[PDB]
């Protein structure tokens, strides 16, 4: 009310309403989902478009040979912090030749997000990302929300409706977290679980956006007919 | 090098040989010393080879961005000034160039502008640029009118870069040819000193120095 | 540094401190640009509430850009001179690195984009000024006439007018004035521009300003005399 | 621009079938005096790497720091540090490489040459060089200063090429180590009898070796050689 | 007063938000993509009839390959096709090729949240931007301020763009010839603009892989007015 | 942050009118009067002092007229502080002109750089504008004697006489009755005193509550001479025009 | 004072075929008189099917490599995973060289792969960026030996027509994938015997539409 | 660059300066204006480095351009020379110095004078009523302290200045291509076509 003017401002009751209405655009975007087994991780998302003349805008963006993330919300703001992502997991192979931790990742995007939410001026990130990878201890998955915090999980999902297919993943969590060295069933799993989010529309082949990343699968993007085996 | 090109009747010639050097050991006999900016406008190179390509590259940059701006093509002055205005900023920092730019526009007619690394900037009719110069203005000078036809000014041309070639250690490879008019540049091919010089020796009984 | 964004965008999609630089234009004296056949002339109302006035030595109202281009305007007097000199000083500059001066074209898209920016600077407010621009190319001998405003836009203008009084003004143009056969002399096209002065203006003494421009930098100013006997020769026409 | 003041002097090292050795001297130079003798040039880093360093010791303390600093930065925010996201050779060498290169880069080198002996984590060993121009090479044998003109010919008897690792013992290894140590005290006269040796094991792990001692030395022969020439008495 | 990058309750940047605003008072430009080629065409809208036409610049070349159209506040794309024609031009320098249509598109809309308390606001124009390039060949995007980029294959903004939107929907077709989307284009500006159209009025432009970025002529798009009202009263 | 406490000197009102240049010469219109006087052999400057005390020391006093070169000077109306920042750049100004060029600064240039400076203050920056108004009396070769006027706008125009501060419509009304271009120094010096004296918040007009000076050609041949008048001048000038 | 540069010996060899592109270097690693690695690698798959090597001082040359692998990644994340073209590649490295104008990397760069037409090609670099697209380079420490033989044996310079009386030139063909190797061999075996810092071993990188394939041989390790 | 002499008579100023540009053993132009108009009845000739010359003459040229736009008024010889000696001395003391020296000839309108200045690389200005550059003086000056007088015509001058450049084309090692004359007076610049 007179405490939402800016982001260095607190409410009476401790609250940073900035942030909260960084939150709320995350709410507005399309609905994305993310899930892992023990060998691969996998996002699926639902591209959204403004109508039938225009094209569907793209969810998933690669950060490196073993990782990248999916995003709702602002798109801007994603393209922002997947570069920041970018030059972080390549300062990591050019100076100590070695391939960054999805954990560290994640850290840093926390602290980054995490400024812009202490300083008069700026603002919050208005977009939350999963980013999936595969490093040195496995197959990882993780939520970013723009308040700063970072949460790795089993599975999840974030955007609108994201309730039904969050709930799916915690019924199926002891099915698809054993579903090793099989791409195109976890894919499935990842498939049927944004299904839970979908209202009046249905999964088309231009609709439907899903990546994978495992142990012996570089982070690769399907779109177009090469998703068409899984509707 | 030896670069050369000349204003007359028909226009401009414009020719240059093909050799690059790295002291007394030959590099290359097959190296472009012309740079095609657009249609209108060329560049000779002589000197550093990456200072030259580099730069005359990027002036053809320059001289796009200027045509998308203005909705006109730059004028050879222009062109040739931003050039000159670039390496008088790098003066004394050891850039090496020897650049001709030619063209044709309207409000000029043909114009040539010689222009170097430590700055100065000459509009003229003839120039010779490179190790060479001096032999090939011999040859120039003694056989310039400006009443020459198209025919024999791409002779000339020739000729005086093959008197370089031959006199100059560090200079030779191929003579490559062009022709500026009011329509635009023309390419005149690529011509190798290896077959040249006895085509030229038999043909014209020139080069008696030389063992026939 | 003083960063204040105050050119900001309202909830119905305007920029009030770039419209409310308009209204110190609607403020200013009253201008005209009228482009003939082979010329281009400057009309300027000057306010008559000002006297024991030094016109030897008060800032004119129309300025040399370059020896081909003239600019005048109307708003705030102490804003027009910060574009005059930015102007100059390019006009300057374009000589020196292009070996050419600038066209009118130019030096009008130069000055529009510098208003332009202060639009949205941090900082700044937009410039309470809108200016015409006249003159001719080098080497071209068709006249030139543009108009710039406080949000940055440009464009072309056959006749126009800017300030107080200026929609009066230009409705008299749009009838008095023909695309098809515009002022062929000097003579029609500075008598049209009086004409169209008179129907705001009070008096024709020391109220009215001309300035004609002709190709290859001849441009000159008329003095009270001269000014005058356009005024005498279009009342005595009136009475009929 | 820099000048070298107090200077260690070589450092040698081989690979063998299941890891490497390195060693160098305990000596700090000053010049041709033989200052200070109490000065280790190897410095483990995790369990796993051991960095050689000859060259300007106030650099090579520099370089300790660093690499002190690097172990408590991986652990920050890192609860496999003591296990998958442990630092391995090739990260420790990476960094140092890129530290090398950057200051000569700026006209202002670490004057030292490095070696960088480790195994990784799949068990292949692991042995780079790295000096104040940035310079960057890997050989089964590896050694600066008077050791690459004197120890490299004695170790490269034992391992020429790669078919070789497998076939050398830690034993054989050793003992070739040994051998170029004594061989540098005799001919290198900025070196000394007192040194450590290393040695990384993909089985036994790490065993770092102090307070050796040249032994078995050959100077009986010196008495019977008289005079220039000519001189008989 | 508050922030200038202040988000709503809702969770949109008030100040992007307020920009769209503009835009909707913008003059109509429309684009159609098409297999023959890509057709950009706008109103140009004079505020007097003493105000030469010919003057009112709204289609622009970026390179050979790439055209814009804009509508909105027109003063804040000058910079903005400023840095686009340096983005293609600098892009052929460092990599001796064309640049792709959807890099310089994006490159674009970098610039468009670079704005707070960098410029002062957002800007108050949307941009058009059609091309071709060997990878996905012909292309049509819009560029907004808050810095977001659609693909279309046709697309309308501006005052009357609701409306032609809804038209254009309905007219296009994966078939459409040039010459098709030329009178299309015509025909749709013709339904939403105020005045009654005409050559001086109106501008059309395209991009064709052959011949590049074209502005047409007054004469060559008064013939094809003549030639679409011929066709509408033939049926 | 801080935009909370920000008052925004640099924008427009709805009318298109800058704030705070009006409230500054809603400012100088309480300041002493100050007039300025062009005749065709010099320029008279007089100016009232603002409510003077007995025990103010009269005639090692500086409050209305400045010197800004030999050829230059002016008088001023408002904040007194703001006036001396801007006189110390005056007078630097016009001593860089003189070392790049070997010439006494043209009066127009010195003016319209000082209203250049003012003009800034109105465009950007966020500080208030300065709160004074000059009347600049000067002479050079080429237009020969000028006076000037610039306010915190920074737009300054040119006058053959000018009344600056308070009652300058009063004022300005009995300037336009009296002056004629003929004019001589002696008649102008008169002019303005005979104006203060009626426009006066004053009961009388004294020798204590003036400053007075006069830009002639008085000199021995062809040069110009600064007078800053004394207070025994002031005195006799005020008995001499019948006032006292 | 302190000197930033050194000289790592080696040589490389650039060949393009028709359908084809080799790029060939020694895996010699020295520094004045003395041996640093027989085998050092310096001719890299950089992706996109271009090879690359940057033979002089090793230090610069793997920061230029470096440099440039990192270039690929870039390009393909700003430009939709577009595959980048050897002519691309060479204007980039052109950039890349020329940056540090005033602080050289002092190697000299060649790189191989197919051009747009799926024709082989092979870009000759000097160490401030001057580039230019040929047949045949060689380049490094023996470049003086080798170059020669290849103007003789590839582009058959000064070799004519038997019984033409030196009126008829050689034809130009291009070479078959085993003509060429065996060409590279006997070059790197013929510089080897006569300088000192070429020997130990010989990489070639061979690059055809299939992709990239490697070849090594032994070479006399004195 | 090489030889620029300057002879200031009774009613004008006359400028000569040389032709050739050389550059190694190559005459690389005969035909070489050294000089720029910086205003109606203000000329300044040049000699010094290569690149320099040119670019300091045309940076001068565009400042006292500027401001005869600004104030619609010419600047006298005096100001201007005052102004170019003020750059050449702050530029002595720069990173990179314009090594470039120069000559002033211009008629003050106001005075009805001509008025003839030589200002070095360094910065220092005398007023003449001849003056060269370079190893020109090293002839010239001796020859003029003989033959010139203060009353001489603008004719007069001329052939005082053919006497200059037949003893320099005599004595000097270099050939300089002989000189374009420029002559500066009340009627403004003018150029000689036949020397
Ligand atoms: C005639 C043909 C010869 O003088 C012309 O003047 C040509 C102009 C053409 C090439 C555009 N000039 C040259 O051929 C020119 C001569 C030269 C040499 C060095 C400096 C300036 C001018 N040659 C070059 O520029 C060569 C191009 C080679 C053939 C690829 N390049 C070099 O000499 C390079 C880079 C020079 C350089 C300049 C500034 C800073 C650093 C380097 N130098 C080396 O290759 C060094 N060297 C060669 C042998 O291999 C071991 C190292
Ligand atoms: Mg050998």
């Amino acid at each position: 009310n007179n405490y939402d003017g800016d982001t260095v401002t607190f409410s009476p009751t401790g609250r940073l309403f900035q942030v909260e209405y960084a939150l709320e655009a995350i709410k507005q975007g399309s609905v994305t989902v993310g899930l892992r087994s023990n060998t691969h991780a996998v996002l699926v998302a639902l591209k959204r478009n403004a109508d039938e003349l225009s094209s569907y805008q793209k969810k998933i963006i690669k950060c490196d040979e073993h990782m990248g993330l999916s995003l709702a919300g602002l798109a801007p703001d994603a393209r922002v912090l997947s570069n920041y992502l970018r030059q972080q997991c390549n300062y990591s192979s050019l100076v100590f030749n070695r391939k960054l931790a999805v954990e560290r990742a994640g850290h840093l995007l926390c602290d980054k997000a995490q400024k812009n939410t202490q300083s008069y001026g700026g603002r919050p990130y208005g977009v939350g990302l999963l980013i999936i990878g595969y490093d040195k201890s496995g197959a990882h998955l993780l939520e970013f929300q723009p308040s700063g915090n970072v949460t790795e999980l089993y599975g999840t999902a974030i955007g609108a409706r994201s309730q039904g297919a969050k709930t799916y993943l915690e019924r199926t969590l002891d099915t698809f977290i054993k579903i090793d060295g099989n791409p195109d069933e976890l894919i499935k799993a990842g498939v049927e679980a944004i299904s839970q989010s979908l209202r009046d529309e249905s999964l088309t082949v231009d609709n439907l956006s899903i990546a994978i990343v495992g142990k012996d699968t570089p982070f690769t993007i399907y779109d177009g007919e090469a998703v068409a085996k899984y509707i | 090098t030896t670069t050369l090109a000349f204003r007359f009747q028909g226009g401009i010639i414009v020719a240059v040989n093909s050799r690059a050097t790295a002291g007394n050991w030959v590099a290359s006999q097959t190296v472009k010393k012309v740079i095609e900016i657009n249609p209108f406008l060329l560049g000779t190179m002589a000197g550093g080879a990456a200072d030259c390509q580099f730069w005359e590259t990027w002036l053809g940059s320059q001289c796009r961005l200027h045509e998308l701006r203005e909705k006109e093509r730059i004028s050879v002055a222009a062109a040739s000034k931003i050039l000159s205005n670039l390496v008088y900023q790098y003066k004394g920092a050891g850039l090496s160039m020897g650049t001709m730019i030619c063209g044709y526009t309207r409000k000029e007619g043909p114009t040539i502008y010689y222009v170097d690394s430590d700055g100065t900037r000459l509009k003229g009719d003839i120039f010779c640029v490179g190790s060479g110069q001096t032999f090939a203005y011999g040859v120039l000078d003694s056989n310039y009118k400006w009443d020459l036809s198209v025919e024999d000014a791409l002779y000339l041309g020739k000729r005086s870069i093959l008197a370089a070639a031959h006199r100059d250690a560090y200079s030779g490879g191929s003579v490559n040819l062009y022709h500026v008019t009011e329509d635009g540049w023309i390419y005149h091919g690529n011509h190798d000193v290896g077959e040249l010089f006895w085509k030229v020796k038999e043909e014209e009984g020139s080069f008696n120095n030389v063992i026939g | 540094g003083y960063d204040r964004a105050l050119s900001i965008f309202s909830p119905d999609g305007h920029i009030f401190q770039v419209e409310y630089a308009l209204e110190a234009v609607k403020r200013g004296t009253c201008a005209v640009g009228v482009k003939g056949k082979n010329c281009v002339v400057l009309g300027c109302e000057r306010r008559s509430t000002l006297k024991l006035q030094d016109t030897r030595i008060t800032p004119s109202k129309v300025s040399k850009i370059d020896s081909h281009v003239v600019l005048s305007f109307s708003g705030l007097n102490a804003d027009s001179r910060i574009l005059i000199e930015k102007a100059r000083v390019e006009a300057q500059s374009h000589r020196l690195t292009l070996e050419d001066p600038v066209t009118v074209e130019y030096l009008t898209r130069y000055v529009a984009g510098v208003q332009q920016r202060y639009t949205q600077s941090g900082g700044v407010r937009p410039f309470g000024v809108s200016t015409l621009i006249a003159g001719f190319d080098p080497r071209d001998d068709e006249p030139k006439l543009y108009q710039t405003e406080p949000s940055g836009i440009y464009s072309s203008w056959s006749a126009q007018t800017i300030g107080r009084n200026s929609k009066t003004v230009r409705e008299f143009l749009e009838k008095n004035y023909d695309r098809k056969e515009p002022p062929a002399t000097v003579e029609e096209c500075v008598k049209l521009t009086v004409r169209s002065l008179l129907e705001v203006v009070q008096t024709g003494a020391k109220n009215i300003e001309i300035t004609v421009v002709k190709p290859d930098s001849d441009i000159v100013a008329l003095s009270s005399e001269e000014i005058n006997q356009y005024v005498t020769q279009i009342e005595q026409e009136k009475q009929e | 621009t820099q000048q070298p003041i107090v200077t260690g002097t070589s450092v040698i090292s081989m690979k063998y079938d299941n890891g490497v050795i390195i060693a160098a001297d305990n000596l700090g130079s000053y010049g041709s005096l033989l200052r200070f003798n109490g000065v280790e040039r190897l410095i483990p880093v995790g369990d796993n790497t051991v960095v050689g360093i000859s060259g300007d010791i106030s650099d090579m303390q520099h370089i300790e720091r660093l690499l002190k600093d690097l172990v408590t930065e991986n652990a920050y925010d890192n609860p496999l540090a003591d296990a998958e996201e442990a630092l391995e050779p090739s990260y420790i060498f990476e960094y140092l490489a890129t530290v090398m290169y950057q200051r000569r880069s700026k006209m202002n080198p670490l004057w030292n040459a490095i070696i960088v002996a480790g195994v990784q984590s799949n068990g292949d060993q692991f042995l780079r060089y790295v000096n104040l121009l940035g310079v960057t090479y890997s050989s089964p044998t590896l050694a600066t200063g008077f050791g690459a003109h004197m120890a490299n010919p004695l170790l490269r008897k034992v391992v020429d090429r790669e078919s070789d690792i497998p076939k050398t013992t830690v034993q054989v290894a050793e003992e070739a180590i040994v051998n170029a140590m004594r061989v540098l005290y005799y001919r290198d006269a900025r070196s000394s009898r007192n040194f450590s040796l290393a040695i990384i094991d993909k089985n036994t792990g790490l065993t770092f070796k102090k307070n050796l001692q040249v032994e078995n030395m050959k100077w009986d022969f010196a008495k019977d050689i008289k005079g220039y020439g000519t001189q008989k008495i | 007063d508050r922030g200038v990058s202040t988000f709503s309750p809702e969770g949109r940047l008030f100040q992007v938000e307020y920009s769209l605003e503009a835009i909707k008072l913008g003059s109509t430009a429309i684009g159609i993509a098409t297999k023959e080629g890509v057709v950009l065409g706008v109103e140009k809208r004079a505020t007097s009839p003493l105000l030469e036409s010919d003057s009112i610049e709204k289609i622009v070349e970026i390179d050979r390959h790439i055209g814009c159209a804009m509508s909105g506040l027109t003063a804040d794309a000058r910079s903005m096709i400023e840095h686009a024609r340096t983005a293609a031009v600098t892009h052929n320098l460092y990599y001796d090729e064309d640049i792709n249509v959807e890099s310089l598109t994006q490159s674009v809309c970098d610039l468009a949240l670079r704005f707070g308390e960098l410029m002062s606001r957002p800007f108050g124009v949307a941009l058009l931007i059609a091309g071709h390039d060997a990878d996905d060949g012909y292309q049509l995007f819009h560029a907004e301020p808050s810095g977001t980029f659609y693909r279309y294959n046709a697309k309308a903004i501006g005052s009357g763009s609701e409306g032609a939107q809804a038209e254009l929907l309905n007219e296009w077709h994966s078939s459409l010839t040039l010459k098709e989307a030329e009178l299309l284009v015509l025909k749709i500006l013709k339904q939403v603009m105020e005045e009654k159209l005409d050559e001086n009025n109106a501008q059309l432009s395209c991009i064709t892989k052959q011949d590049g970025f074209k502005i047409y002529d007054n004469e060559k798009t008064a013939e094809l007015i003549k030639e679409l009202k011929e066709k509408e009263a033939a049926e | 942050g801080s935009r909370r406490y920000d008052s925004r000197t640099t924008i427009f009102s709805p009318e298109g009118r800058l704030y705070q240049v009006e409230y500054a010469l809603e400012s100088i219109s309480h300041a002493g009067t100050a007039i300025g006087i062009m005749a065709s052999d010099g320029i008279v400057l007089a100016a009232e002092r603002k409510v003077t005390s007995t025990l103010l020391e009269q005639d090692t006093s500086t409050e209305k007229l400045y010197k800004l070169n030999d050829k230059i000077a002016v008088a001023v109306a408002g904040l007194t502080a703001d006036a001396e920042i801007l006189i110390n750049t005056a007078r630097i100004h016009a001593q860089n002109y003189l070392k790049t060029y070997n010439e006494d600064i043209p009066v127009e240039i010195l003016v319209r750089r000082l209203s250049d400076i003012k003009q800034g203050y109105t465009q950007h920056g966020g500080l208030r504008p300065f709160g004074v108004s000059f009347i600049y009396a000067g002479y050079d070769d080429r237009y020969g004697y000028q006076l000037y006027t610039s306010n915190p706008s920074g737009n300054y125009t040119g006058w053959k006489a000018i009344s600056v501060g308070a009652n300058t419509s009063a004022a300005q009304t009995l300037l336009q009755m009296d002056y004629k271009d003929d004019m001589k120094v002696d008649d102008a010096i008169e002019l303005a005193l005979k104006t203060l004296s009626k426009t006066t918040d004053s009961s009388a007009l004294t020798y204590d509550r003036l400053e007075f000076a006069t830009i002639r050609k008085g000199a021995n041949d062809g040069e110009v001479y600064q007078k800053i008048f004394k207070p025994q001048e002031i005195k006799d000038i005020l008995v001499k025009t019948g006032i006292t | 004072q302190f000197n930033p540069y050194g000289d790592n010996g080696g040589t490389i060899l650039g060949i393009a075929g028709e359908d084809f592109a080799v790029l060939a270097g020694d895996t010699r690693n020295i520094t004045d008189y003395s041996i640093n690695s027989r085998y050092e690698p310096k001719v890299f798959d950089c992706g996109d099917n271009i090879v690359m090597s940057a033979n002089g001082f090793a230090a610069d040359g793997d920061a230029l490599v470096k440099r440039f692998k990192n270039s690929v990644k870039w390009y393909h994340f700003d430009h939709n995973d577009k595959k980048l073209s050897i002519n691309s590649a060479a204007r980039n490295i052109q950039h890349l060289l020329y940056g540090k104008r005033f602080f050289p990397y002092y190697v000299h760069t060649i790189i191989a792969g197919l051009d747009e037409d799926g024709k082989g090609a092979v870009y000759s670099f000097d160490p401030v960026g001057s580039y230019e697209r040929e047949q045949c380079r060689a380049g490094g420490a023996a470049a003086s030996l080798i170059m020669p033989f290849l103007d003789n044996q590839v582009n058959f310079k000064n070799q004519y027509e038997p019984g033409t009386n030196g009126k008829v030139k050689k034809p130009l063909k291009y070479l078959s994938v085993e003509e060429v190797i065996k060409l590279v061999r006997d070059s790197f075996t013929s510089a080897t015997e006569r300088h000192i810092q070429v020997g130990d071993g010989l990489e070639i990188l061979i690059v055809t539409k299939d992709g990239v394939r490697k070849e090594f041989y032994e070479l006399k390790r004195d | 660059m090489d030889i620029i002499l300057g002879i200031r008579v009774q009613d004008s100023v006359i400028l000569a300066s040389s032709k050739a540009v050389t550059r190694g053993i190559s005459v690389l132009k005969d035909s070489d204006d050294k000089t720029r108009q910086l205003s109606p009845h203000t000329l300044m000739s040049f000699a010094g480095e290569a690149g320099d010359t040119v670019q300091f003459a045309e940076y001068i040229q565009a400042n006292i351009q500027l401001y005869s736009i600004r104030e619609d008024y010419e600047l006298s010889p005096q100001a201007v020379s005052s102004f170019v000696r003020q750059e050449l001395a702050k530029s002595i003391r720069s990173r990179r110095p314009y090594q470039v020296n120069v000559l002033i000839g211009g008629y003050d309108k106001k005075k009805n004078k001509p008025e003839l200045y030589q200002i070095d690389y360094l910065g220092t200005k005398v007023e003449l009523p001849y003056g060269a550059h370079g190893y020109s003086g090293f002839y010239t000056f001796s020859l003029l302290d003989h033959h010139y007088r203060p009353d001489m015509t603008t004719e007069e001058g001329l052939d005082l200045l053919k006497l200059c450049v037949q003893e320099l084309e005599k004595r000097m090692p270099m050939d300089f291509k002989g000189v374009i004359v420029k002559i500066v007076d009340k009627d403004g610049i003018r150029q000689v076509d036949d020397f």
